[PDB]
């Protein structure tokens, strides 16, 4: 981070620091308080860890007189898998968003195994723009969570009421998460997608349901995308 | 279809009147009589409607 804030500040580019491992880092902090005769905390990690996360975070960010700024992917590891543990929790706190990488995505396959419905990005309306990024994004976005969330549940209940009796908003969301998953989130490890490119693909995608039925989306964005 | 029935049942019974009334006798006894076997059978099927 030291580092980070040299390049962007005192040089004026931007960096996205990418930190791993934040659950090795608390590690470390809870091996580094017990080495004094601090007393652990919660799980072990002393009390102090949420002032400790939050001067690792804290230290990103945009500033008003130097053109550069400081992203932060601190890529944190859950211990099992529990969102209540104290270092998902505290750094959900200090961050501002969460991007979930999912055990039934990878054992399924899919690279990035990246599952969309708990993830997001909490100042999403400010990267999905207009002079930034294409003027789709917002509403394409709003618009696959949607579907994926629908696909999700027409899968649960498929098998329940059988294939036939689901609707055709529900059979058309099951090819959309089909078609979503092993195409769109299944991404190749050294094949980069732009975002106008992803955004052309996730439009390919939503070009199955009728214009009607894609709501999300604005009826300008619909005619001139679709 | 308890409508539709109700409406063939009346439909079945005058033509069965007319029946009767064109033998001049009553065709029950003979029926019973000719009850050895059914034409018509039911054979259950298994139809897997929603769940």
């Amino acid at each position: 981070l030291t580092t980070a804030e040299y390049l962007a500040y005192q040089t004026e580019r931007h960096v996205l620091t990418i930190l791993t491992d934040m659950s090795s880092y608390a590690d470390a902090l809870r091996e580094v308080s017990a080495a004094r005769e601090e007393v652990p905390g919660r799980r072990g990690y002393p009390g102090y860890m949420y002032t400790d996360l939050s001067t690792i975070y804290e230290r990103a960010g945009r500033v008003e007189g130097r053109n550069g700024s400081i992203t932060q992917i601190p890529i944190l590891t859950m211990p099992n898998d529990d969102i209540t543990h104290p270092i998902p929790d505290l750094t959900g706190y200090i961050t501002e968003g969460q991007i979930f990488v999912d055990r039934q995505l990878h054992n399924k396959g899919i690279y990035p195994p990246i599952n969309v419905l708990p993830s997001l990005s909490r100042l999403m309306k400010s990267a999905i723009g207009e002079g930034m990024t294409r003027k789709d994004h917002g509403d394409v976005s709003n618009q696959l969570y949607a579907k994926y969330a629908i696909g999700k549940d027409a899968a649960a209940m498929k098998a329940v009421v059988g294939e036939e009796a689901l609707s055709i908003e529900d059979k058309l969301s099951l090819e959309f998460l089909e078609k979503f998953e092993k195409t769109f989130i299944t991404q190749g490890a050294y094949e980069d997608r732009t975002v106008f490119e992803s955004l052309d693909q996730a439009w390919s995608l939503l070009r199955i349901y009728p214009k009607e039925m894609l709501n999300r989306i604005s009826p300008k964005i619909l005619d001139e995308f679709y | 279809a308890k409508q539709k029935m109700g409406r063939v049942m009346q439909t079945a019974a005058f033509s069965l009147a007319e029946v009767s009334y064109a033998t001049g006798e009553n065709i029950g006894y003979q029926v019973q009589e000719s009850v050895s076997t059914a034409r018509f059978k039911v054979r259950a099927r298994q139809e897997n409607v929603s769940g």
